DNA sequence: GCTCTAGCACCGCTTAAACGCACGTACGCGCTGTCCCCCGCGTTTTAACCGCCAAGGGGATTACTCCCTAGTCTCCAGGCACG
């Protein structure tokens, strides 16, 4: 028998990694390619500063973990630990907006 | 030339990963339509802003400077890119 | 037979300058006048603020066996300290990630 | 040569110098400094300007950033900026 | 038996009849007393006009009532209808104090 | 002159009707405490806000221009008093 | 030997002061200089504005069977308008009180 | 012998009864509207010193802050405020 | 015709006296030379000292409600304090009592 | 006809309103602050001369107090000294 | 330094607020079943990353020259004080 990890084991090993970790959680040039297109929409053939390119991504994954982190604390306030869309418009409700 | 489909460019494990750093064990399977949906909600937030900068300045191309102002006036100062 | 430029920030005792502090209080157009005081305060301020930042990132960096301060190292020391986190609760640092905060629940048994 | 953009490099390194004689500096981590530098600097530049014009002052010195620092920075930061603030201004009277 | 509603309708009719009131919900003179009792708390012989007392209660029945709806709005995600402590203090955490 | 306890005259149905006004259907009895409790930090920071303006003007009485000034720093602010 | 007094504000046909907020501006030390299109800009903003919730305000005064507009008024008139309430979410009202909003739950049955 | 209190009394009256010429007034609605139009005019004016910090104008410009209602004004009412000051422009700078 | 007086500890921007001091440090009969940092150290170093117990005697005092600090207020800042402790094990101090030190078998049940 | 007997009651008084302006001091608390900065002053002499004799410098810098304080003074205590040291002396020299 | 005015201090009725007890009903939630749904891991694909090369759009700089804008003197007229 090929050995299997218990679910959620390799959940918090992950939890663990990238809490130590600090590097970028996304692929840089679809990032980019979604960037260019939400900006086409607004203005057409927009250039984009590869360090523009970066500090959207880190500021739009802040906002995320932000929003996350809320939502962990949203789930963790209903008994439960699967967060659901309820959670994340409840924090976006609390936040505001 | 055009794009109409890099929403999804975004993968779901990326989402994963982000979920990780925030911490998130269980994530459910609407989860990741509705946060590329805020994120993208919040894409337009920063743009339209970043955007409106960068027509004040008559210029075309996009500059990490500007998203730094875009960030900070909505009270999400990001560190990092300024000065 | 002009007297030696001596530096106000050496007036202050201090490093951030007295010159750019106020440079940048004139041209930030923020009042018609600008007492003295203005600007030596506010250079002490940020160089307080600026030493306690450097003094916990550099344990950080000494707890973590490592010699050049990152901001990994930076955004550890913000969030081990109360009142810099009400300070900076609505900033996010570059590249700094976030500080092991795992709630207890979710860890297993 | 280029046009010199101005920033707060030396000053971090000489008051890290003197805190931590022995660790390095990051250009990541000078970045983030120096963009703290300008959030603290913005921060408390703009509420004495608010209380310029709040008590119809067209003056700012030391007092308002006193008051300014009473306002943002919490308790006990507030007070240890209060004393060396306080040291650094009676230094500068002294020359 | 004399006259007595369900539980709740009687609430109704409180939320209703105070959503539609604008006068104001809380006793003046404790209120004023409180505010001197902070003020002496920070630097004796402090005084306020009844205008600046009017502000604070403005103040206070404002984000009071602002965090009402914020902790109702926990109270209905964690499908109760009775409100408890935690949900203030988590809508506290999540409004970013 | 000097008083102790006056906390408690912000009463509990106050409270109720407070909460009325939030839409609180039901409120518990542990609630007050900490609502009175919140109450205290907010003004706290409030009025420690306001004695700073006006320790800065030289006064010794509270008017509510510097109320406003407390609540446009704080991020409440208020209309209607003269801001 | 002069010309005549004319408003600057009628000359641009509004009723707001391009006059007083230009002073308020200028003494408001945002800048040093300030456009002429900039008061007047800013000066129709306001009216506009001023419009929209003076018309939401006769309207609720209507509904209310009231003449003279009241500040609960005004907080029916900021909260029943999204785009106001994006302008003015975190703003606090004198004497408005709350807009009426019973959750789904909230109500019986 | 008292002073002179600025206000925003009459020409909130004004525009009052040119959008509604038979209603009435009440004095803490006009406190309402007196920090109302405070309270947007200093957004107004802050976003516009910070756009004008930004990019490196040290004038206020009408272009500038029709950005700025861009920025703070959302939406339908952004264009709306834009179609107003860009006819009251046109009528100002044709008289 | 002569340079204005400015005193060492103005330099240092210190308010124990350097000179004062350094005249203890040649009289005190501890070397025949003594570089000049020297004493200015010490002072800075006394500095540190006074100003640490003096905030520990004034918190006493505020904590015992009492205005004035007094040798019991002075006894309970060195000995609430672990390297004060070390620091002055061997120190009498008049009128300064010794410090509230009840061992758990004294007490009752 | 008196002779005037020195002690350092100026500057303690002075560094308690530095450090505490709302508190006083009494006569007998003044004594013990005397016996306190006599005593740490004649331990870390005392040090010094004993490191000169040891290290057979005819000379005490400030390198050799900078020994001392880690000899006598305790770790925390200790190394705020030498910090504050460090910085008067870099005023010193700088000034 | 003056002054004058509303807050501070003190005074006297009036039941509304508070409050407290008691009946009553609803409220939260744990057990446990039950159903279900997404993580772990293996496998396969595929473009991301790398790394390597051409090209040109415009960011940024320098200069020019002119548009404009605060300031000031002065004058008058509509908003504020006052009723």
């Amino acid at each position: 028998k090929p050995h299997r990890y218990r679910p959620g084991t390799v959940a918090l090993r992950e939890i663990r990694r990238y809490q130590k970790s600090t590097e970028l959680l996304i692929r840089k040039l679809p990032f980019q390619r979604l960037v260019r297109e939400i900006a086409q929409d607004f203005k057409t053939d927009l250039r984009f500063q590869s360090s523009a390119v970066m500090a959207l991504q880190e500021a739009s994954e802040a906002y995320l973990v932000g929003l996350f982190e809320d939502t962990n604390l949203a789930a963790i306030h209903a008994k439960r630990v699967t967060i659901m869309p309820k959670d994340i418009q409840l924090a976006r409700r609390i936040r505001g907006e | 030339k055009v794009l109409r489909d890099n929403i999804q460019g975004i993968t779901k494990p990326a989402i994963r990963r982000l979920a990780r750093r925030g911490g998130v064990k269980r994530i459910s399977g609407l989860i990741y339509e509705e946060t590329r949906g805020v994120l993208k909600v919040f894409l337009e937030n920063v743009i339209r802003d970043a955007v409106t900068y960068t027509e004040h300045a008559k210029r075309k191309t996009v500059t990490a400077m500007d998203v730094v102002y875009a960030l900070k006036r909505q009270g999400r100062t990001l560190y990092g890119f300024g000065g | 037979a002009r007297a030696k430029a001596k530096t106000r920030s050496s007036r202050a005792g201090l490093q951030f300058p007295v010159g750019r502090v106020h440079r940048l209080l004139r041209k930030g157009n923020y009042s018609e006048r600008v007492g003295a005081g203005a600007p030596v305060y506010l250079a002490a301020v940020l160089e307080y603020l600026t030493a306690e930042i450097l003094e916990l990132a550099g344990n950080a960096a000494r707890d973590n066996k490592k010699t050049r301060i990152i901001p990994r190292h930076l955004q550890l020391a913000i969030r081990n300290d109360e009142e810099l986190n009400k300070l900076l609760g609505r900033v996010t640092i570059a590249q700094g990630g976030v500080l092991p905060n795992i709630q207890a629940v979710l860890l297993p048994k | 040569k280029r046009s010199r953009k101005e920033s707060y490099s030396v000053y971090v390194y000489k008051v890290l110098k003197q805190v931590h004689p022995d660790t390095g500096i990051s250009s990541k981590a000078m970045g983030i400094m120096n963009s703290f530098v300008n959030d603290i600097f913005e921060r408390i530049a703009g509420e004495a300007s608010r209380l310029a014009h709040y008590n119809k002052r067209s003056t700012i010195t030391s007092r308002e950033i006193q008051t300014a620092v009473r306002l943002l920075l919490p308790g006990e930061l507030a007070k240890h900026a209060v004393s060396e603030g306080t040291k650094a201004v009676t230094k500068y009277t002294s020359a």
